[PDB]
């Protein structure tokens, strides 16, 4: 659970050396797109529930995973989808702020797939719906806070996958 | 059939205490070193 | 509260391995989920290994 | 668990389709045999502190090695009382949910609360698989005795105690 | 009772009893007055029953009568037939309310350490109550005994 | 976060106890009560003292007090010692 | 069922089953000849007992078929009725299983979650039940209706 | 792999007792049928392609998993389909000839759902085709071989669910 | 088993089963009568089967029960029957399962490991089960001869 | 760092970061040309930081450096001035972090085990801590002095 | 959990018979020692603090783990050692009193070269510091004492291995 | 795969120094028992048959898994026992020569208490047979051969447990 600043300091700290002109090249970096980060988690907060409700519909609404036999058939494992799909969301937009996906794999890739395949859930049909998730968020927080909160979300496919 | 498995440590069930046994264990469970009581404790019984 | 062990309660036979494994000080480096993947794979078939 | 008709249900379920007449007939056949599942069930519960002695003597007459020391391997059968104790318990779970089950009508029961790590608890305390699936059967014939005249209630009664025995075996064929 | 049971089993998931619940409520109460029947019928047999209890529980077990065991005397066994109308008269309190809660918060839970620190056998009133149902089933016809069988055989389970 | 996001009768987190206690909240009582285990005649456990009197949270009193009396308890008498009544912001 | 959730509810307190579980599993077994029967009544009913069911829901909520509704168009009113079609089809397995438990884990459990993630008015949802239970209740008895129209009943309370 | 004579020697032997009369009341059981699934296996064997052209154009012939973005659209996936659905109607009939579905889950059922997801097979689609293999298997056996023929291909729609 | 095997051959040719497996499947099942009384035979006269093949088995090979020999003794010697015993019962299954698939799998898959791993003489155990087979096919008719000694001597040979 | 908490903190709450969290985080970022300055002037004043540093600590401390003294000799001097160094870059890090976790998890979590364990007076390390802070916060305006001297502050608070 | 009366009673019940000349005899010999074991593990007691503070100043203390990017740096890291180290000559105590290394690969052994290459602590430093600790245990106890509790050291720097 | 010599090489080359007095002072000890081990090895190779032969008459030879329904029944199970035995016999005469248990976890170790899991191998009756191999190996090559040979066999124990 490591952030920009948490990042750099460790790999400044880890060689026993000073905050040189390099590390702090970063860090001036990371405070230029502080401004744009809080306010791309800002609409994502308001739109959590609208977002969801578009990747679903746009990716696996009318596939037969929602029909019978399918993944996604009965009501509790309806349900458990949107509360499934809100953490890829939310951590995401953990990971925008803190502009460093150390807390992804910490708190949701590790035993990830490993579980999905333990209850046989389509990895396949999850990326699809994270990719599509992403796409809709490009939308709201535009182009470049899209590529922010983009770039978290194929990292959570990448390694998810 | 069973479709999965936990894995079988190797477990020893107890038995039984010996003088020699217990406050060896007593002091064990609260992560103190053998205390001059309970250490003196497993003195007199080797005597014995 | 106290750890129930092996010789404190009459344990269940679907649980035996992995409560043993929870007893030990190697708990806190599965980062993996041990309990929730084998409680479901019991009803599912075999897997792919 | 999932009794016969719970089972019959989920079966339709995942098709996602009505109840036909095909599965409403397995249905019946619970229907027919369940009033005489019970005093299986009721002679049980009657018979139950008697059933597990007459096994336990029917077994170690034909296995005095459970009564004897283990030899150096460290394997656990009646040695002592406090393993003979333990060890009668064991034959009391397995009337137990084997009385059920013959309720249920449907092995569900069975494998998810006695099958499930069955193999893994009696591997760590060395327990004698063999001699424990020769005593389910044990009970087996010694609950029969009671309905023999007739030969319906006897695959009834079968049906629990051979779903054991097929699943503790490590196949050989 | 059995709408006991029901309330405190919905009670403890925080819902209104379900469809099939309330079968067995409405259930339980068409079958009433014929508990109430047949429990006049049994509190007309006490007198009846107990003496035919004491037959075969003592022909069984003539150590427990003998000089040395727990039931000598006269007082010993005075209320050695005491146990069986407390008994037999808890049993019509389970025959009444469909279940067995009346046989287990009492006479059940904890019979062992009683009967131990009394130095009653625990083995022997297992057959003493084993004797009690043998004796019911002659002042009783075939309708009526396997109404009250199951309600016997319990208090054997629950001793053992 | 707090117990009443929306869940109530056929929602998919189990129906159970919920509080209308907000946000880390602030308020305690001081309850007092006895409650016999009326479960070791089967257990046979070590015995406790069942006459407790003790700073129960306001975040997690009434699933307290719901289940002193799940158990047959009593309640002899309870408080609220820390946090104030009427109270629209600053229970926190 | 009542037979699968009277056996865990024994399980969990490590004893058999009482009489009062006992008698009636039995007492349900025997009554399976009569539930097939009403269920086989809404079996082959659907066409009338969706169609009229989405019958009244249309004249009692307009808004969610009209536009802005969810329900609207050619697309969501066909969808507005499979759903109807679904839990008609639950309700035909609680009144063979006796009990809500296939309805409970179907349907159910989480309901609110997927609706309100859906747009739809959960609400609208547990009208649209109540009048196909109306139309359900009108093609059998008295003492069938009391059933059939107790298991929608239960759903219209779980859906609020 | 163990049909149901090998199944009742295995529990026979794993107690180490000989074949009592429970034994072989359910081995003369077996024998009785075993003039049914041969009669039931050799139409089948007979009605191989016919059964599968007869299943897919009643279940899944026409749904868009057949038209373009479906899961069966190109011809090489159109073709591994028939070649999918000839194992399950082939080893379903090995399962009633040796009267016991041990080599369905050894030899189809382990690694398939698992598979399936893999690859983004629907799992809902794959059993209505198997229920609808099914339905046409009781046409051609009669009604009691179907229910034998039928009793394994539940068993496989069942696992693979 | 034929049953068995005869269906993990066309399993792996990825295809059905031809007439000539269909056609003795159904041969083999219409045998089944017959197999369980040979097996019937052998399995209540594993006293004198065993005990007289064990007795040619010693004046035959005097130096596996003399002193030096592996079974020799009280002790060994009980064991020197016991393994006949076992072979003697996976014969009564090749009877039954029509095939030495279950001799194949127990007694004869490795079994020249374990008994050069015993200091057991491979082929003295072989001259045991010929003893038996003499005395086996001298309790039954020409016609069953051939087939209660065709599975011996395939245990004959597998064994050296 | 004030970025990485107030996320854990809110990750805990099952919720969204509030205004006060995103009014803060916005408000550290801005703060952040501010923070780096502040930072440099110690980043190339560890010369003169450490060395006064320590100047005043032997000061008010010489027992710790004279014989007998944990610092006693060429060798423990050099190694009590590199702890300086050490503590001296932690606070670099919490400047620039913005908290005192960088400090938190390194230096002072277990930070009595391990003096107690080295024999070293951990009350005098603090005082080393001290002489380091008045040569900072002499170097900085009265705005900076207020932070420079605040972490430092921290230190000495968990040194005790 | 075992001693060596525990462990001599075992091997004669095992078999089922008493307490023969030969259990006797490794038990007469167990007595013998007993008065030396009580002593060592009196002057361990003592000095647990100074044992731990001596073998880390002679075994790991300036070594590059200690440094930045060492195993060891930071106080937590280095708090945990002295804490990690307790254990081993706390345990080792235990079986010196009890005349059986059965103690330790149940309560310490077992998951620990495990955990350790989970965490990345290093093994080769940590014997180094067993070995060390070792060896100032035969300091004050005596040679033959040490003798004994040098000999459950190794036990754990082998089974550590 | 590291000997006594190689782990002492590469400790003293993983800081970079030279052979000093402490690297070549443990290789002056290796090259001391270097005699022993050689002889302890030779008699190993020659009664590895007598060897294996005497700890399974001595361990599990008669228990109830020697017996139908125990877990080395069939002939191919009992046989796979002598052969996963020999190895044990084998590596732990490796180990023995090489000083250093590396080559045991690296080949015999890994992935063996999780395959006796998945086979259902019982591992109680494992260990007891190499603790009974154990003491048969002592009785060949002597007390302190049998104290080097004895300390891999319980250091395969502890990690096959
Ligand atoms: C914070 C990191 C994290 C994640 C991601 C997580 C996932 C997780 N997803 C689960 C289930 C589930 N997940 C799904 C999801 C899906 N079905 C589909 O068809 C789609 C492809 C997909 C939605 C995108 C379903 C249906 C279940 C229920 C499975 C069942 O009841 O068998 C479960 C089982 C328990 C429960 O839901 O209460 C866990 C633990 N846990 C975590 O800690
Ligand atoms: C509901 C299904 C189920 C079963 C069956 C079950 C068995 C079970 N059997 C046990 C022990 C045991 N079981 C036995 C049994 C036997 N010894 C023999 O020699 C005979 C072969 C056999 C009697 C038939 C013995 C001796 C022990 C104690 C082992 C020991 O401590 O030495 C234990 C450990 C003690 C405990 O109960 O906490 C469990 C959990 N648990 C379950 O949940
Ligand atoms: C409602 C449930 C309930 C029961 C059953 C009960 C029993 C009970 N039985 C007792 C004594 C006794 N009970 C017996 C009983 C017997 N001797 C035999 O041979 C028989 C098998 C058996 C009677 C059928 C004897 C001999 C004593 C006297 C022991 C003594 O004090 O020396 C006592 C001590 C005082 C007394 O007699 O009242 C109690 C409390 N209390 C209860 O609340
Ligand atoms: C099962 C028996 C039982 C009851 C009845 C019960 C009541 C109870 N009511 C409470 C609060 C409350 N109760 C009310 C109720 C009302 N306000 C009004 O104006 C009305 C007159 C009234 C509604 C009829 C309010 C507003 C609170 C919140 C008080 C606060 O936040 O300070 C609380 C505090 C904790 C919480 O709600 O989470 C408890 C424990 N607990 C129990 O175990
Ligand atoms: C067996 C239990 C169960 C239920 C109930 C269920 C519901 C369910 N309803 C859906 C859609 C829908 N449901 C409605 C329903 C309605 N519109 C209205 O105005 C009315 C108030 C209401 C019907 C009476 C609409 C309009 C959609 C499509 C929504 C959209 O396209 O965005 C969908 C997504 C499409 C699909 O896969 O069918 C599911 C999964 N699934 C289940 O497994
Ligand atoms: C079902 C297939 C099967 C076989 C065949 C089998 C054999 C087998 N034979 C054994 C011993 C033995 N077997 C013999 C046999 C013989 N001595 C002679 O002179 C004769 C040539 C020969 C018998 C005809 C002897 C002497 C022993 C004891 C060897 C010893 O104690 O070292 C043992 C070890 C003790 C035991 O557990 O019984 C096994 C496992 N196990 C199996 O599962
Ligand atoms: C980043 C956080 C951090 C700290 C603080 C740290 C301290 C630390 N101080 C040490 C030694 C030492 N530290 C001192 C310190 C002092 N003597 C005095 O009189 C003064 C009161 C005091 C200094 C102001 C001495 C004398 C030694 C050597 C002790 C010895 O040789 O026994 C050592 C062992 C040698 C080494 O590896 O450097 C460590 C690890 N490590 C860390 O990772
Ligand atoms: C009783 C048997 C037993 C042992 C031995 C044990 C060890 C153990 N050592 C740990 C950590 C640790 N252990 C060390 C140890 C070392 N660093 C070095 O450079 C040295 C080689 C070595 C000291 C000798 C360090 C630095 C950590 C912290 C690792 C981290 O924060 O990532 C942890 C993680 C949790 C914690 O310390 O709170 C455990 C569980 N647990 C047990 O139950
Ligand atoms: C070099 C390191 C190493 C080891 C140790 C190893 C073990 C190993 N043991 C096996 C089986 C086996 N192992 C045993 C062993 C035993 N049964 C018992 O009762 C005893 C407790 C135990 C003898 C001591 C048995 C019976 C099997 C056969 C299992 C089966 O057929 O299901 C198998 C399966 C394949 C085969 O044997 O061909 C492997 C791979 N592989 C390795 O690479």
């Amino acid at each position: 659970m490591q952030d920009a600043i948490t990042s750099v300091i460790n790999a400044a700290d880890v060689q026993g050396k000073y905050l040189d002109a390099n590390s702090v090249e970063k860090l001036r970096g990371y405070f230029q797109t502080g401004e744009l980060r809080v306010r791309a988690a800002a609409t994502i907060a308001a739109n959590a529930a609208t977002i969801i409700k578009e990747a679903v519909a746009k990716s696996l609404l009318y596939s037969d995973i929602t029909r019978p036999g399918g993944n996604m058939y009965t009501t509790r494992r309806y349900a458990a989808c949107i509360r499934d799909l809100d953490y890829y969301l939310r951590y995401a937009t953990y990971g925008m702020l803190a502009g460093d996906p150390s807390i992804l794999d910490e708190r949701v890739l590790n035993g990830l797939k490993e579980t999905y395949n333990s209850l046989g859930v389509p990895i396949g049909a999850t990326i699809q719906a994270i990719q599509a998730m992403k796409e809709v968020t490009g939308s709201l927080v535009g182009s470049d806070a899209g590529k922010e909160m983009g770039l978290y979300f194929d990292y959570i496919c990448s390694g998810l996958s | 059939v069973t479709k999965a498995s936990g894995g079988s440590p190797v477990v020893k069930p107890q038995l039984y205490k010996t003088a020699s046994m217990l406050t060896i264990a007593q002091a064990e469970q609260q992560d103190r070193f053998l205390e001059l009581g309970e250490l003196n404790q497993l003195v007199s019984f080797l005597n014995t | 509260p106290y750890i129930r062990g092996f010789g404190e309660e009459p344990q269940e036979c679907r649980n035996w391995g992995t409560q043993i494994d929870l007893f030990q000080y190697s708990a806190p480096f599965r980062k993996v989920p041990q309990s929730i993947t084998l409680f479901s794979d019991y009803l599912k078939a075999l897997p792919d290994q | 668990m999932q009794d016969i008709i719970t089972s019959v249900i989920n079966q339709y379920d995942l098709s996602g389709r009505y109840l036909d007449i095909k599965g409403i007939n397995q249905i019946n056949n619970y229907f027919d045999t369940g009033l005489k599942r019970l005093m299986i069930a009721k002679l049980i519960n009657k018979e139950a502190t008697n059933l597990i002695k007459e096994a336990s003597e029917l077994l170690f007459i034909e296995q005095p090695e459970l009564l004897r020391p283990c030899g150096n391997a460290f394997i656990g059968n009646a040695y002592t009382t406090r393993r003979y104790a333990a060890c009668i318990r064991d034959i009391e779970y397995y009337l137990r949910y084997s009385a059920y089950s013959i309720i249920a009508g449907n092995n569900s029961i069975l494998d998810e609360r006695v099958l499930d790590g069955l193999k893994e608890t009696y591997n760590s305390l060395l327990v004698p698989i063999g001699p424990t699936i020769r005593v389910i059967q044990l009970l087996k014939e010694i609950i029969q005795k009671k309905f023999s005249t007739e030969n319906i209630e006897n695959a009834i009664i079968a049906e629990p105690f051979d779903y054991l025995a097929i699943n503790l075996s490590d196949k050989n064929l | 009772s059995l709408v006991t049971q029901v309330i405190l089993s919905a009670d403890d998931e925080l819902r209104y009893p379900t469809a099939g619940e309330l079968e067995t409520i409405s259930s339980y109460l068409k079958t009433g007055e014929y508990r109430i029947r047949l429990i006049s019928i049994l509190q007309g047999k006490e007198q009846e029953i107990i003496r035919l209890a004491s037959k075969k529980i003592f022909q069984l077990h003539p150590e427990y009568i003998a000089p040395g065991g727990n039931a000598s005397g006269a007082r010993q066994r005075a209320l050695c037939l005491r146990d069986y109308g407390w008994y037999l008269r808890l049993i019509t309190y389970a025959i009444l309310a469909g279940d067995k809660e009346p046989l287990e918060k009492i006479g059940i839970i904890g019979v062992r350490e009683m009967y131990n620190s009394l130095g009653v056998p625990i083995i022997g009133m297992i057959d003493a109550i084993k004797c009690l149902k043998e004796a019911t089933v002659e002042v009783i016809s075939q309708e009526e005994e396997d109404f009250v069988a199951p309600y016997y055989d319990y208090i054997i389970q629950g001793m053992s | 976060a707090y117990d009443m996001d929306g869940t109530g009768a056929g929602s998919l987190e189990p129906r159970g106890i919920k509080s209308s206690a907000v946000e880390k909240d602030s308020r305690c009582f001081k309850v007092t009560f006895v409650l016999p285990s009326q479960s070791r005649l089967y257990t046979f456990r070590e015995l406790q003292n069942v006459y407790t009197t003790k700073m129960v949270p306001f975040s997690s009193w009434y699933a307290e007090q719901q289940r002193i009396q799940k158990m047959g308890g009593k309640i002899l008498k309870v408080e609220l010692v820390a946090g104030g009544q009427m109270r629209s912001v600053g229970n926190q | 069922s009542i037979v699968t959730k009277s056996i865990v509810n024994a399980d969990a307190e490590a004893r058999y089953l009482s009489p009062g579980e006992l008698d009636r599993i039995k007492s349900f077994v025997l009554s399976g000849q009569r539930r097939l029967r009403i269920a086989q009544t809404l079996t082959e009913n659907r066409e009338r007992i969706v169609k009229q069911g989405g019958q009244q829901l249309f004249q009692r909520r307009p808004d969610v078929v009209s536009p802005g509704g969810n329900a609207y168009g050619e697309e969501m009113t066909a969808t507005c009725l499979r759903d109807l079609d679904y839990y008609l089809r639950l309700v035909t397995y609680g009144i063979i299983a006796g009990d809500v438990t296939p309805i409970e884990e179907i349907g159910l459990v989480g309901v609110k979650e997927m609706y309100s993630a859906l747009g739809t008015p959960i609400s609208g949802v547990a009208e649209g039940i109540r009048c196909m239970k109306d139309v359900a209740c009108s093609l059998l008895s008295g003492e069938d209706a009391a059933e059939v129209g107790f298991y929608f009943d239960y759903t219209l309370a779980a859906m609020q």
